[PDB]
């Protein structure tokens, strides 16, 4: 084998897209949860 | 007030009061004890920790006979188990000396028999004592009004 | 109430009451029986099952002499066959032990001799009895008020 096999450029863009979608779902979900908590707290403070 | 307000027991001593308003029973969180009523002991309480309160759905045979709520609060004198409380400048105050530990959760009544606020604590300014309570609003918002230096009773 | 309120029979037993309001006859669905009046026996009763009711168009002769509905509901006391019924907090109740099965469809009367609601059922709650009924509204909207534990009379 004339070229070494790395980790970054060793998985197809289909697998990369599926993995990134599955992880970004959780990341965006926790971000949305934090945003929702902040918005609820701000609404409570404003309408207090 | 005497009939529909119950004592909370802590090793056999009074330490608070649980109030039934509009078919729901509220009790301060900071006061720890067992409700004297046997029926209310089986009522599940869901807690607003940031409001220092827990509320629950009362059983079927006491919800109508309850302290009817109200939202209109003109300044002046209002009823209280220990006497009269002055609502002025959007603040509830009492003469300095009356009230203390174990009076948390005491309902404040209206002249017509309705509830205006529930006492949680008090802070002494020297001249009077400003009561940290929960007050209601026209838009149906319950603000926990706590003057600076408030100590929960 | 006596003149313009017809019981529904079944095997010689009264099990409800039918009411002619606003020029149209109304009858509740949970009760089964035979309408007393012969002239109204020929009305095809269009059913609102989710409203637990059927309504029909009364003939020409009797549309002039009917009970009148109302939209404004000043809180307080209202007339009824079994005395005064109490209205607060968007809710109707009666002193306990008053009313029972077979009283469904009996209108609630006000001071000026007009209908404000139609009794459908009740829940006995010890201190009082909460009446599960149908009521009107400002925008011409018919709304049910059926408290928890309601039983169709």
């Amino acid at each position: 084998h004339k070229v070494d096999q790395e980790f970054q450029a060793a998985v197809s863009k289909t697998s990369w897209n599926w993995l990134l979608a599955l992880f970004g779902g959780a990341s965006s979900l926790i971000v949305v949860g934090l945003i929702v908590l902040v918005c609820s707290s701000m609404l409570i403070n404003t309408r207090r | 007030e005497s009939d529909k307000t119950f004592p909370i027991m802590l090793n056999g001593q009074v330490n608070g009061y649980a109030c039934v308003v509009g078919g729901r029973l509220m009790k301060p969180l900071h006061v720890e004890g067992k409700i004297d009523n046997e029926q209310l002991a089986a009522v599940k309480l869901k807690k607003a920790s940031m409001y220092d309160l827990e509320y629950g759905d009362v059983p079927q045979n006491m919800k109508s006979d309850t302290l009817q709520y109200t939202s209109d609060k003109p300044p002046g004198f209002y009823n209280w188990h220990h006497g009269a409380v002055q609502y002025e400048n959007g603040r509830f105050t009492v003469p300095r000396g009356v009230g203390g530990k174990g009076d948390s959760g005491r309902p404040i009544l209206d002249n017509r028999g309705r509830v205006v606020a529930i006492v949680l604590g008090g802070a002494n300014e020297g001249t009077r004592t400003a009561l940290s309570v929960v007050t209601w609003n026209q838009k149906g918002v319950t603000i926990k009004d706590t003057p600076e230096g408030s100590e929960p009773w």
